[PDB]
């Protein structure tokens, strides 16, 4: 009541496209305990790397790494299928207990994070007043793995729906379509969004007899 | 639906 | 310099789900153009409705509606494959200019809203009062429409794989996740969180096969 | 990746 211990910054974890995605916001009153489930970005991906961070920058990198741990074992299946739970969990001591689940096979990995760890007192300050000053840039970095992550999913997804389309998709379409897809994947290995969305455009500008076929 | 990388 | 024309509350629209997602945040100064791309969220589906929205608030719902329009002629397309891309454009007047465009067609739609619709500037302080006091009903309100999606998407998933296997999915296999796809089909349906994680987990626990086969 | 019904 006259006190509340209290999370100076958000903690959350590293998701593809090096962005860091929350767990747990800033200012949130402890013991908490929150959960989210993440999946896998490759086909037949047998781990998932679990990097713990502390910051409320966007970008994983400049934010405060706690530490990472690996989740093995997982079985094969498609980019996105395999469930992973990933859970922040706070106790009234201080110290988060973040843990990682397949569903699938029940396997789980923790990582242990003492109350002292983290960002001291002025870090924290400093740490909020560059969040501020680059509320921008990282909007900009926001919108860009935005971009490339969903470039990713029309790569990917039109990939697999060439195959199975086979011999149903006329020549024509399916050369204009695997050169769309190469330039996609040439754009996607940059950092301008303009590019890529330029190259998903064009994907999308000649897919259409694909799409039918897939639909 | 966020994916996760292997390191 | 002495003073700043800004956005007093969010501006987004309404995704799968029912949530508000955001074009232009709280307090942007104006003139401002942001987009983003979105997709459909069934198969063969025709058109998408865009619902413009202005508030804090993570139920479309409970935001304030400045009203909507369809953009129509998406070709037969799986779902998720379309990209619709939506632009919010705030001119130096304070007009709101909200345009959809199919990138595969080249066909847009758009509505324009008068600077002086809206909230006013007591709607404002309320909005911006009850979004605080119901910071955490919004929380479990996203994290159950992410469930909800995540399950979406699996029960979606799956089915796709499970015609795409055909004779090379065993029958106990298929037996058990036929099931629990309409276990999950039924979950849902309904808003709790709790039975939807179930479904999904017993769907992960009896689709190993397919899962290899489908990778 | 954020869809969009259609009413």
């Amino acid at each position: 009541v006259l006190l509340l211990d209290v999370t100076p910054l958000s903690l959350g974890i590293e998701t593809m496209g090096g962005v860091m995605t929350t767990l747990i916001a800033k200012n949130t009153t402890i013991p908490t305990k929150h959960s989210q489930v993440f999946s896998t970005a490759e086909d037949n991906q047998s781990a998932v790397s679990i990097h713990v961070l502390q910051g409320e920058r966007k970008r994983a990198a400049d934010n405060k790494s706690l530490g990472q741990f690996n989740l093995d074992g997982i079985n094969p299946a498609p980019r996105g299928m395999p469930q992973i739970e990933v859970t922040f969990d706070i106790d009234a001591d201080g110290i988060l207990h973040v843990s990682a689940k397949d569903k699938n096979s029940g396997k789980e990995q923790k990582i242990t994070i003492k109350a002292s760890s983290g960002l001291n007192e002025d870090e924290i300050q400093k740490m909020v007043r560059d969040a501020e000053a680059n509320a921008e840039a990282d909007r900009k970095f926001e919108e860009l793995v935005q971009t490339r992550n969903q470039g990713d999913h029309l790569l990917h997804s039109t990939r697999k729906q060439v195959e199975e389309a086979g011999d149903k998709l006329p020549a024509d379409d399916k050369t204009a379509i695997e050169s769309a897809l190469t330039a996609l994947e040439t754009a996607l290995k940059g950092e301008d969004k303009a590019a890529i969305e330029a190259k998903m455009q064009e994907l999308a500008q000649v897919s259409q007899k694909l799409m039918e076929i897939a639909q | 639906n966020r994916l996760l990388l292997t390191g």
